[PDB]
């Protein structure tokens, strides 16, 4: 068939026609990015023939290119271990959450470590670790820090971000209770606090169920850590594909160099170690090629991962679309086998509504405009409101501005002031 | 070691904030010690439900961010170069 | 068939006409002596950067 | 070494061509390493041989060396998309974005010139001398509920005051400082105290 790009919904346009929503979700929605990959080296010599002398000692005479592709992986493994420490050393010091968890009705019980000693990482990071599944020359290095510090690291930001906010980032940790944070979270999107000191046990709900439901559909929907795996496979193909290219002749008689040694006079013999020799230096350098290529891709994502943790993590952004749709509430960082989850926290509007607008009111002669609001009407009676959530209000003198005459402002409506 | 075998470093049982970096969390420094890694300072903020910490004070910081943003135009003649 | 390696016991267990074992990347890891048919491991013994 | 950076890539790029230059004294199979004395030592059609070799083997350097470069300028072509975007955003004015003008509440920034790359001087507001204070959502005053405008209501113990939120300067809770919305039994933790109206 043809593709559909979507569902067409034309929105009901007008000059004098608003929709303020009356109520809103929380989402947490999540976003897999890859940081590090794993930490290999080929030694160049052993690979190209290994225990052959003669092999050795005509090799040494096709330059330093051993030590060239030595010191491009080498680079690839160290820059590994620089984009881990630039997403999570981002705090310097370790705090905890304190033993008694009165959070205003949330529920960090899903994302927070537990005692029972499963490596010190919170379930969804278990989840996450179990779901990305998994010589010759040919050695893997291990990763600088453990999967242990990585969760002590995330660990550390959740309990900064629980209990001091954005603060910690930018300075001294200070405490801050979690409802008046988020209500601070609340006026930093334009909607005034008290829509959260009222609506509390509601967005407490609704975040608790919504980290259950990402719980729930990590655990059991599928094809949710492709990133990951992707990178895995790749790797892994890459470096069977050059194992496997060691069973090629590339022209010669044998691909094993101890037949040829042993079944070829040293002309030939030469020769032929010559052109296996070759074969295997052109497949090792479009390994290393390959390799340096992704290690880029794989620097730029972690270069992402940092950015998203700095601006996201550690504070609240207005850039839009970059932590998750909707307005960005907060986000909580978790770590995974090579990469960063994030499970952002956003305000979606909804049960939006139908009203009638206008520029400005008009009042002994006076033009008035809302300081942080909108006028809306029922039908009968004019109010301002704030855009992103429907309180309607009184028009006074001390939430509308005086900016004129009536004559010059196009659409304006006819009506009172209060004077309190 | 995690990373293969240390000859030279005496283990020790402290946790530095460390230098050489080795591998699975062992990393030594100046005799040579080996060591695991400290992540940082450890402290608990009070954390209350009517407690907050306002400043009283502040401190006009002022840091340093390296960027490089060039490099050398170099160009080989390819003809020269393989021939001469 | 040649190679360098150290030779260990196994819990393999080779069928009767089965001479030697690969793995992925078609490398030999196990063989059968043809002296008193025991299957042996063939691991390569140990390298690594200084 | 505060340089590393810049005197990174001047070592990077020296090492890649010093390792190109000494490449043309590899035989890579020749007779020679030189062009000359395989010319002067053997007749043409071995000689075309032998420098067939050599060009191989030349090609495989200069061909590796230009990779690298191509990798290498993407690299630093990133370096330099985010100095003209920290320009941008951090001297030309300020940002709210966190980590991305320096460690703390980013003031303002003053680049200054290095031979082959820029160095951002950020100017930060890094609060200090923190105080415990306590803390409550709201007010209630005459059976209705006051929020502040701009702040947080703290209390030294036995008076309530509204201070703005990164810095210590109380005021008396007043009408001028706070809205209404609603009454005083929807917010958990509500307080009891006046609200002075002028
Ligand atoms: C809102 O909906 C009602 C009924 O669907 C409609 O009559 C009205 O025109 C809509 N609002 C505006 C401003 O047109
Ligand atoms: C808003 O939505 C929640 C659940 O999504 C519902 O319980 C509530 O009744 C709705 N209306 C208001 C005014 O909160
Ligand atoms: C959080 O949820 C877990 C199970 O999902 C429950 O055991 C725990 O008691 C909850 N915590 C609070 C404070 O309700
Ligand atoms: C509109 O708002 C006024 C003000 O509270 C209210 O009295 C009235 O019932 C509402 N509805 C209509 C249809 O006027
Ligand atoms: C909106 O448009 C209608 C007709 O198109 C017009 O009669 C009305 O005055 C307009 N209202 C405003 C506020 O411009
Ligand atoms: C609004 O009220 C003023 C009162 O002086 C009047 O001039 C004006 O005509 C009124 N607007 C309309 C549309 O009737
Ligand atoms: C390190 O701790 C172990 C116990 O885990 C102890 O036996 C040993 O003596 C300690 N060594 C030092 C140098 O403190
Ligand atoms: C703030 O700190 C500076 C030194 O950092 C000090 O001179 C000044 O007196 C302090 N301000 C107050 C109000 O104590
Ligand atoms: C004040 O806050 C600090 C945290 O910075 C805490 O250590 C101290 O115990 C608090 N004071 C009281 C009296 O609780
Ligand atoms: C709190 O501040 C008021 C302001 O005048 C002062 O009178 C009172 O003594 C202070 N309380 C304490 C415990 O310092
Ligand atoms: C703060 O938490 C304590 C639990 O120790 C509780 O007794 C108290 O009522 C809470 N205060 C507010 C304002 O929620
Ligand atoms: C606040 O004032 C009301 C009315 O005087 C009273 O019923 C209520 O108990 C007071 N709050 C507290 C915590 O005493």
């Amino acid at each position: 068939y043809t593709m559909s790009l979507g569902a067409e919904n034309s929105v009901a346009y007008s000059n004098n026609s608003i929709a303020i929503p009356t109520n809103f979700t929380i989402s947490v929605t999540t976003e897999i990015l890859p940081v590090s990959m794993t930490k290999t080296s080929v030694d160049c010599t052993m690979y190209i023939c290994g225990d052959s002398t003669e092999c050795s000692n005509l090799l040494l005479q096709y330059g330093s290119f051993c030590t060239q592709l030595n010191r491009a992986l080498t680079g690839i493994a160290v820059e590994q271990d620089k984009n881990t420490q630039e997403v999570f050393a981002q705090v310097k010091q370790i705090y905890k959450t304190p033993p008694i968890k009165d959070f205003g009705g949330f529920n960090f019980s899903q994302i927070l470590p537990d005692p029972s000693k499963p490596s010190k990482r919170s379930f969804i990071e278990d989840l996450l670790f179990n779901k990305v599944t998994l010589f010759n020359g040919l050695t893997v290095l291990p990763p600088l820090l453990t999967d242990e510090m990585i969760a002590q690291y995330t660990s550390a930001l959740l309990a900064g971000t629980i209990t001091s906010g954005w603060t910690f980032g930018a300075g001294a940790a200070l405490q801050i209770p979690f409802a008046m944070q988020m209500a601070y979270r609340f006026n930093g999107i334009g909607v005034t606090q008290n829509v959260l000191y009222e609506n509390q046990k509601l967005i407490a709900n609704q975040f608790n169920s919504a980290i259950g439901k990402i719980q729930d559909s990590l655990s059991s929907t599928a094809s949710a850590l492709g990133k990951l795996q992707d990178v895995v496979n790749q790797n892994a193909q890459a470096l069977n594909t050059l194992v496997k290219q060691l069973s090629s002749n590339f022209g010669a008689i044998s691909s094993v160099l101890n037949d040829i040694l042993s079944r070829l006079d040293p002309p030939e013999a030469e020769v032929q170690i010559d052109r296996l020799i070759t074969g295997r230096l052109q497949s090792l350098q479009t390994y290393v090629t390959q390799q340096l290529i992704r290690a880029a891709e794989i620097r730029a994502s972690a270069n992402l991962a940092a950015t998203k943790m700095s601006e996201c993590v550690l504070g609240q952004s207005k850039r839009v679309d970059f932590c998750g749709k909707g307005y960005h509430l907060m986000s909580f960082p978790q770590s995974a086998p090579h990469g960063v989850v994030f499970l952002h926290v956003t305000y979606v509007p909804a049960q939006e509504k139908n009203f009638t607008t206008a520029p400005a009111i008009c009042h002994d002669g006076k033009a008035h405009f809302p300081r942080e609001g909108v006028f809306v009407s029922n039908g009968t009676h004019w109010f301002v409101t704030q855009r992103n959530f429907y309180e309607p209000q009184i028009i006074t003198t001390d939430n509308t501005f005086v900016s004129g005459n009536c004559d010059v402002v196009i659409g304006i409506v006819n009506n009172t002031v209060y004077d309190p | 070691t995690r990373a293969g075998c240390l000859i030279g470093a005496e283990h020790v049982n402290n946790s530095y904030e460390c230098d050489i970096p080795i591998g699975a969390g062992i990393c030594a420094s100046y005799s040579i010690i080996a060591y695991t890694m400290s992540l940082g300072a450890e402290n608990s903020v009070a954390y209350s439900n009517n407690s907050i910490a306002i400043p009283t004070n502040f401190t006009i910081s002022v840091t340093t961010e390296i960027l490089p943003v060039s490099m050398t135009k170099t160009s080989v003649d390819c003809t020269m170069y393989i021939c001469g | 068939l040649t190679g360098t390696g150290v030779l260990t016991e196994s819990n393999k267990k080779f069928l009767p006409f089965q001479q030697f074992g690969r793995d992925i990347a078609d490398t030999t890891d196990a063989v059968r002596d043809p002296q008193t048919l025991e299957i042996l491991d063939i691991t390569p013994c140990s390298f690594g950067g200084v």
